[PDB]
Parts: C-alpha cells; structure tokens; sequence
C-alpha cells in the first residue's frame, strides 16, 4: 500500500514527472514495477558488502584523505549498528564515491 | 644481520621500494606510461587486471 | 591411422622418393625394409606391418613414358618398397586423355592397395602445379579418387609453377587443375620456388642444383607435418584434426607455410615465436590479415616457457587478426626426431590460412584473361577441342577462382558473417 | 631522491643492529611525507596544486 | 581444473551442453527440417549465455 | 628509445666515427661488437639488440665519391656496424643536384633501416656547416626526412666554418644549408672552430692537428650529451624532455655550449658552478642574456651540495636573466662513466639559449649580403641556375634569418609577450 505510494513518488523524484496524468508517468511506473517483479540477481552478500566498505575506507587512507577516511569509518560503523544496512549501501554504490576525495566539508 | 641480507634479501628489498615504489627507475615509467596510453584513456569500468598483467610484461 | 601416398609427375615422384629416403634414414629401417638396431615410435601410418618390420612404405606410383623412374630403379631403395604398386606429354589435355585411357589398371592397383591396407584416411598427393606428366592426369585421377572415395581426405603437395615464360598453355593447365584442387580436394598445400630460390640465394651461393636442394626442403616440411604422427605424440596424430582448425571454409583449404631456421650450418621458445612471426622465415611471397595460425616445433624446449612465450607474444600484441571471429595462433609441440644428425635444434614450421594468396591467384587470373582474350596460347590441341568444343571449362575454373578470391576478400571484411 | 637516499643509505650500511635499520628505514619515509604535499598540514598546498594540473590536461584539448 | 571451484562447475556445464550438442547434430544429417528449431534455439541461447559468463572468469 | 644516427659530409663522417670508437670504448664492446668480460647500462639507444649483444650502432653512412670513407674501411671498427647502411663538389648546388639523382635508393637505406629498428625517436645529422659534400645534400635530404617523416625531431651536430677566405660561395651555401635549418630541423648545435682553436691553444701549444682534436671535443661533447640516456640516469632518458626545456620559440632553436675542464692533465659543486658561470670555459665565441640554461655534470659530487650551490649562485646573483618571463638555471646530473680512464673527475657540460648568436648571425648574413651586392662570387653555377634563375631561394633565407634576429632583439626586449 505504502509501496505503490513510494514506487510512484520516486517516479516523481528522479524522472521528475509530477503529473500522474501524463502517459510518460505510468509508462515510467510500469516499467519500475516490471523492472522490480524481474528477479535476475542473487541476494546481497552481507560480507562482500563489508569488504567493500573497507576498501572504500582503503582508498581514503591511500589517499591522505584523513578527514574523508575517519568520517567514512565513523559514519559506516554507527550506521551497521541497528540487511537493510547492507542493502542500502550496495545500493547507494554500484561503484564507490564519486569527487573523488574532494566532499569531506562536514559542517557539523 | 648476516642471514637477513642474504638468505632473505633485506637490502634489495628496500631497492626495489625505491626503483618502483618511490618510482626511482625512470627507465621503466616512461615506456611503461607510453604503452599504457589506451589503456588509462578507457574508463576503468572497462578495465581489468588480465587486460594489465602482460603489458607490464612488454614493459619489463 | 593408414594413410596411402600417391606420387605423379616428374616432380612428385622426386620429392616423393626424397622422402621415403627420408624416412628410411629417420627411423631404424635398413636399406631392404629390414627392421635396424636402434630402432618405440609409432610406425603404422605408411609402413606395412611386415613380420620382421619390413615396414614397407604406402607408396603408389603410376605415371607414362617413364624417365625419372629409371633413375628411381637403380637405387637399393626400390627394395624398401615393391608391393607391385609401380607403375610404369606435358599438356592437361594429354595427361588427361592418357590418363582416361588407362585408368582402370591403375585404379585397379589403387583398388588392391586400398584393400591390402588395414584402413584408408586420407590421399597425399605427391605433385606440383602444372607438373608436366602431372597436369592433367592428375587432375582426371583426383576427379577419379574424389567420386570414387567420398569418405577419404586429400592432401595435396605441390609448388607453384616459376619456369619465366616454353609452354604458354601453362595457365590454363594450372586453371583447370586448380579448379580440381578446389573442388575434388580438402589440403592444397602450394609453395614458391622464387621465394624458395631467394632463401637458397640467401643461405648460401647454390642455386644451380634446385631440384636436389628443393627436395631436401619440401622433405623437412613433410617429416615435420607427420613427425607428431610417426613419432608418438599428443595430438594431430589424425590428419583430419589437423585440417579442422585451419579450415573455417571448405573452398579455402590454401596455407602458406614457413620455417624457422634458414641456416643449418638451442634457444627458448619465445625467440623461435618472434622469428616465425617475421615473413623472412616464410617461405612463400592492400591489407591482408591471417584466419589462423598453426606452428608445429620439434627441439629442446622449457615446458613452462612456452606458456611465457604466448603469454609474451600475446602482450606484444605483435600481429593483427581477422575481425571476423575468435580464433589464435596455436602451438604444438613434438620431441625432435632421433637417429639423424640434429643442428639447430629447434626447427619450427607454421601452417596459416592467409588471404594474400588470393593475389597470387589474381595473378594467375590475369595471366589466363591475357593468353584468353589474345588466345594464341592454347595452340589448338584436338585433344582439348574434342574434350571440349568451347573450352568453357577454363570459364567455369575461372569463376570458381574469382568466388574463391570474393570469399577472400569478404573474408578480409568483418562481413563475413554475412556471405562471402 | 637524492639527500634522502643519501641518510637512509647511511643510517642502514653501518647499522650493527635490526632495530636501528627499522628505525632507519621509518622516520625516512615518514620524512618524504613532509617534503611532499602530504601532510596534515598541506593538503591546502595540494590543492593549489592539483588547481594547477587542471590547466594543463586542460591546454590538450 | 579438476579440483572443486565454481571454475570446475562451468567446465562441467561447457561439457554437458556439447555432449547434448553432438547428439543432435550428429543424428540431423545433412540439412534437413525434422523439427529441430526448437531444440537448436535452446542450444544456441545456452552457448552464447555460458560463453559470455567465462568472459567473466578471466581475470 | 630508438635514434638512428645519420654522417655525412667528410666532417661529420670524421667525428660519427671518431664517437662510435668512443662508445665501443665506453661499454663493454669489442672492436667486432662481442660483449666484453666487464659490461648493468642501457644498451638500446642506437644498440641493436643483437644475441650475442652484438651492439650494432644505428649508424648510416651516405656520401659519393668516397675519400675519407676508405679511411674509415681499414679499421676494426668496420666490423662494428656494418648492416649494409653504409653506401659509397664542395658546393651546395652540386651537393644538392647529387642527393637529388641518388635520393630513391639512399631513401630506400633509410626505410630499410627505419623497419628494422624497433622505433625511431630522433635523426641526428653528423654535420658540419658548409661541409663540402655535406652543403646541398644535406638540405635537400634533410627536407626530404621532414617531409617524409614529420613526427621525428632533427638535432644537428655541425661547426661554423672558419676557414679564413678557396670557396666564395660559402656565405651562400651556409645560408641556404641553415634556411633547411630554420624550418627542416628542430635542434641545431653550431661551434666555433675560432674559439675552439683558442682554447686548444690556451690548454697546450698544438693546433696543428685540429682534426683529430676537435673530433675528441665534440666526441665528449656527444657523449656527455647521451651518457644520462646510455648509462641509467633519471631523466632526459628521451630527447624531447631535454629540448623541451630549451626551447620556447620554435625558431629559435641554437644553443651554446660550454665545457668546464679546459685541461685533463675533484672538488665540489659550487666551484663548477661558478666556472661553467665564467665565459671562458664556453667552447662559442650590446646586451645578451640567455633564455634559459641547463648543465649536465657527471663526476663525483656531494648530493647535499648541489642543493647549497644553487643556493648560493642564486644569492650571489652572479647571471642576468632575460625580461619576459620564469625561467631558471637547470642542473642534471648523471654517473661519471665507468670503464674509461677518469681524469679530472668532474665534467660538465652547458646547453643555454643565447642571443649572442644573433650577432654571428648578422655576421654571416653581412658577408651574404656584401658578396650579393658585389655579384661575382656564385660563380655562376649551372646547377644552381637551372635550380634557381633568380636566386630568390638565397633571398628568402635571408629572410627568414631576419625574421629570427627580430625574434633574438625582440627577445632581449621586455615586450616578447607581444610579436617578435
């Protein structure tokens, strides 16, 4: 229920369709539903996932980005503390951080 | 000191930190950077290692 | 398996009789067939299975008007061989009307060869192109074999006619047995005796005893093409699994060949590699690309450096290919043969299907096309006229060639997923 | 490279003890760091610099 | 390559999927409609599937 | 990676051999290219990778009606090289008419040669200007390498000619020879024989044989400039890195050279410094500063020191500089070579961008412009007639040579970040 409403809110969000009345709107909801109800990858490897994170924090100290680095483990090790997590993250990814090492202006 | 420096090569060791690492061989990098031209002008999406592996050998 | 070699013409008879001088020298065999005292190996594939290894070679020979043959007789090698499988112009007509005339005794010696054998795999064909006696007769015979043994695989060694044109008839009797070779044989191994004549000009300052040194040559390249056979190997060890990774069309069955030691008068394998991959160590003269590359070795290797070889090769990147699929070069490995002197020890040969002979062949083309639309030059045989009144079977070879060159060039472009 | 290489080549070649050649081979590599623009305190520096290696793959094209 | 990997299972795979393979084209003969266009439409989509998966054990 | 080196002219022939019997001494090399029992360096700038390290110089030797050429047969050293590239008036226009009858088959050797060798990088003349048979050839063939190969650089070892006018034409040979310079090469190294002989007669009282002298100058001159490639150095292992720094306009491509020992029969680096500083040690002859200077020393030095002598020559302010724009001084520095007797140990040598040049220039193009007005010293060549009727090509040298003084003096202003 509260899924249609998302799946449909997202459509608006990254397509930038607002207008549910536009064809364009529920070819793009058809085609997300489709693309969701296509089950053609394994489930998420929680370890892979973690050596991932840790080689992104890698590529940070390799880098001298210590700034960059200790948010990176800071950030990661609170967020891993109460699947999803994992889910997430790999989600989120599908390569690493993009800036390379140039988005470690942390306000707070 | 003796077994460390012969047996298990402590010394050239730290040569061949300073010819690669610390890039001190500056004989191999330039014809090692002119092969590597279409390989670094392809986004590493594209690239792998069994792309990599011998050309370091035509290099070397 | 049994293998049954057929030698014709003047120069298939030389280069046949070298080689089973060859191998009479190579294995432990006597002068009489006799089994020695250092001869295993694997000695089925042309010997006869005598009971004291009177290994008696699978040679068939049948030719007219013997002259060479006499100087084949006084030789105590006519007693390694004699099942009574000898046999006793130079035109295509009249080597193919004397050949008509008199093919069912010799096809009856075929015929009792055939039987007398265990089993038949293939036909090596001891010729050259417009070979004189060969021309013609060889070119009805093979038609003969190719109808009368649909199951078996032809193999034909020749070398490409250089003579400097005299007989002008020459490109039609090589047109017409060319259109034999394509369409009644599977191998045509062709070679040039100019390229062959630079290397013999190169090595050394002898070119004025050709036919002996040629025969020296063409005997290398065929103990080393059946060395992985008589000397027990891995693979190759049938003709046909061979034949089957050059052939990616049945009408392109044309392979350059070349030889890695140029000199005989040892190192690792990667250098041997460079060395066949220059076409200095060839032995046959637009863009042209290989299909497929195949080289047999026979010396003293590091069996973990030929993976470092192709690995090397590979990076080197030091060829092109065909865009037109996957395929590579391929190594195969033999022991280097025992009982003759061994000098440089490593000696390669390559197998390649190459679409630079399709300009050799428009040579040809060119040269029949001249002597056509002059026609001076077939001077009229009535043998040929009553063969054929209009003469359209040099038309129909000559269409067969210009597909063949059309296969080839459609085979340079990456359409030949579509049709050449 | 060069003044560098010439310390650590001393402080290992007499070196009569393992220990002085680990404590050798340390504050030399921790020393590159701060003759390089890889410190704490000049990653500002580097970033001047990497601001000077934009114009130049820049002037390429 | 013998030994137990996700490598070995492959191969294993490769193999089977060509034994299947001769088995229909040996008995074909030459060309001929006998209903095989089903059977050839399975088999090739499996090859090029499998071939493009060891692409991905290269590296 | 690979040069190839061209010598030509009886000159430039006289120091290219004189050089490749220095770099036979130099490494381990025997007089018929065996690697010796004490050769490690890099051995592959104009080494062939022989086997047997048979190092084989890329070495091209081309000129007609060979004098000097015969001088150079009897010797050991013709076993060194010898890959079939050698081949057998003194005025530019028979010079030139001479390259251009023999250009296919010379061009061929050079093809021959360019196939053969793994890369080709650089061409580096062996030269002298107005050389005899080397004026008029070597334009023309030097245009006919830029034309024909123009992603290659050019660097060109020759001497300004003093010979005390005899030849009258010079002025005109030397100013279309250096027309090729401007716009076929990319690199020119020019010496005075003048101060070359006062230096030879400041150091010992010879000057008689100048010959075989200057071919030990410009011997180690060469060497010097190679030893960081030849033998395992940082940087300046290409020759573009090295011309790069030198060179801000295209055109102005002449650099002055200088040696700090004047005697061979050592201390630090801040003494060399201010030697190399003073213009007596500069091997070359209003208000000039250099563009920008680079050293090459080898020897033994302390790697602290280097540091604290460019400190202190900065401090000192012991140089100008030019207006327009950051440049420096430039230190390089490589190994003191082994395996030749070491003689005062510290040798450097200077490579600066200068426009005293520009007077030099102006001088040439004074003695250029008084034998035009005067008109009786072309001699009224047929050759050079034919080639040119109006001699415009002497004008358009002209030219281009004032082009470049403006360039110089427009330099030596401020305002050379507007035209010069």
């Amino acid at each position: 229920a509260q899924q249609e409403r998302d799946v449909r809110e997202l459509v608006r969000g990254v397509a930038g369709l607002q207008d549910e009345a536009d064809p364009n709107f529920q070819l793009a909801l058809n085609f997300a539903w489709s693309n969701f109800r296509f089950h053609r990858f394994l489930d998420v490897n929680s370890h892979k996932i973690e050596k991932t994170i840790e080689g992104i924090y890698e590529k940070f100290v390799i880098h001298s980005d210590l700034s960059k680095a200790a948010s990176w483990k800071r950030l990661t090790e609170e967020f891993l503390n109460a699947d999803a997590h994992y889910s997430i993250l790999s989600l989120l990814l599908c390569l690493s951080d993009s800036p390379s090492n140039s988005s470690y202006v942390e306000t707070p | 000191l003796d077994v460390l420096n012969k047996k298990y090569s402590l010394l050239d060791h730290m040569q061949a930190m300073r010819r690669y690492l610390l890039l001190g061989q500056g004989d191999f990098i330039r014809h090692l950077m002119d092969l590597l031209k279409p390989e670094l002008v392809r986004p590493a999406t594209t690239l792998y290692q069994h792309n990599l592996t011998g050309i370091l050998e035509t290099a070397v | 398996r049994e293998i049954i070699t057929l030698q014709l013409g003047q120069c298939g008879n030389q280069i046949g009789f070298e080689f089973w001088k060859q191998l009479c020298a190579e294995h432990g065999i006597s002068p009489e067939g006799i089994v020695e005292e250092f001869a295993t190996d694997r000695k089925d594939v042309f010997f006869y299975q005598a009971d004291d290894e009177h290994y008696i070679p699978r040679a068939v020979l049948l030719d007219l008007e013997p002259r060479v043959i006499h100087s084949i007789l006084n030789s105590p090698y006519a007693k390694l061989y004699n099942p009574e499988n000898i046999y006793l112009g130079n035109n295509w007509a009249s080597g193919f009307s004397q050949g008509e005339k008199i093919h069912e005794d010799i096809f009856d010696i075929i015929d009792r060869e055939a039987d007398g054998s265990d089993s038949l795999e293939g036909f090596v064909l001891c010729h050259s192109i417009a070979g004189g006696t060969g021309s013609g007769l060889g070119s009805y015979l093979l038609e003969r074999l190719n109808d009368r043994y649909p199951k078996k695989l032809v193999q034909t060694y020749s070398v490409f006619p250089n003579q400097d044109e005299d007989v002008v008839v020459q490109p039609y009797n090589s047109l017409l047995t060319l259109k034999r070779l394509t369409q009644n044989a599977d191998c045509v191994v062709v070679l040039d005796n100019t390229a062959l004549n630079r290397i013999a000009t190169d090595r050394l300052h002898i070119q004025n005893p050709s036919f002996s040194q040629i025969n020296q040559l063409v005997s290398t390249i065929m103990s080393a093409s059946t060395t992985t056979l008589r000397y027990p190997g891995y693979m190759n060890n049938d003709l046909i699994g061979l034949i089957a990774s050059l052939i990616p069309t049945p009408r392109l069955h044309f392979l350059m060949t070349g030889y890695t030691p140029l000199t005989t008068d040892k190192t690792t394998v990667l250098d041997v590699m460079r060395r066949l991959l220059q076409p200095k160590n060839v032995m046959v003269s637009t863009n042209h690309c290989y299909i497929a590359i195949l080289n047999i070795i026979q010396g003293e290797v590091d069996p973990t450096q030929v993976h470092k070889s192709l690995q090397r090769i590979r990076e080197r990147k030091l060829a092109n290919f065909i865009p037109w699929g996957p395929a590579s070069i391929q190594v195969a490995l033999s022991r280097k043969s025992p009982y003759l002197p061994s000098a440089h020890r490593v000696s390669g040969l390559m197998m390649a299907n190459h679409t630079s002979i399709s300009s050799l062949f428009e040579r040809t083309c060119r040269q029949y096309d001249k002597l056509r639309k002059r026609e001076a030059f077939l001077e009229q045989f009535r043998k040929e006229d009553m063969f054929k009144d209009n003469f359209d079977e040099m038309d129909t070879s000559r269409e067969i060639v210009q597909q063949l060159i059309d296969e080839y060039h459609a085979a340079t472009r990456p359409d030949y997923i579509s049709w050449g | 490279l060069e003044c560098s290489w010439d310390e650590l080549w001393n402080k290992v070649q007499q070196a009569q003890d393992l220990d002085h050649i680990i404590a050798a081979h340390e504050v030399f590599l921790d020393t590159i760091i701060s003759r390089c623009l890889l410190d704490s305190d000049s990653r500002a520096l580097l970033n001047q610099l990497r601001a000077v290696f934009d114009q130049i793959i820049e002037l390429q094209n | 390559f013998i030994l137990l990997k996700p490598v070995f299972h492959c191969l294993n795979e490769i193999l089977d999927l060509c034994h299947s393979f001769c088995s229909l084209v040996s008995q074909n003969l030459g060309p001929l409609d006998e209903r095989g266009a089903a059977q050839l439409s399975i088999l090739v989509k499996g090859f090029s599937r499998q071939s493009s998966l060891l692409f991905k054990i290269l590296s």
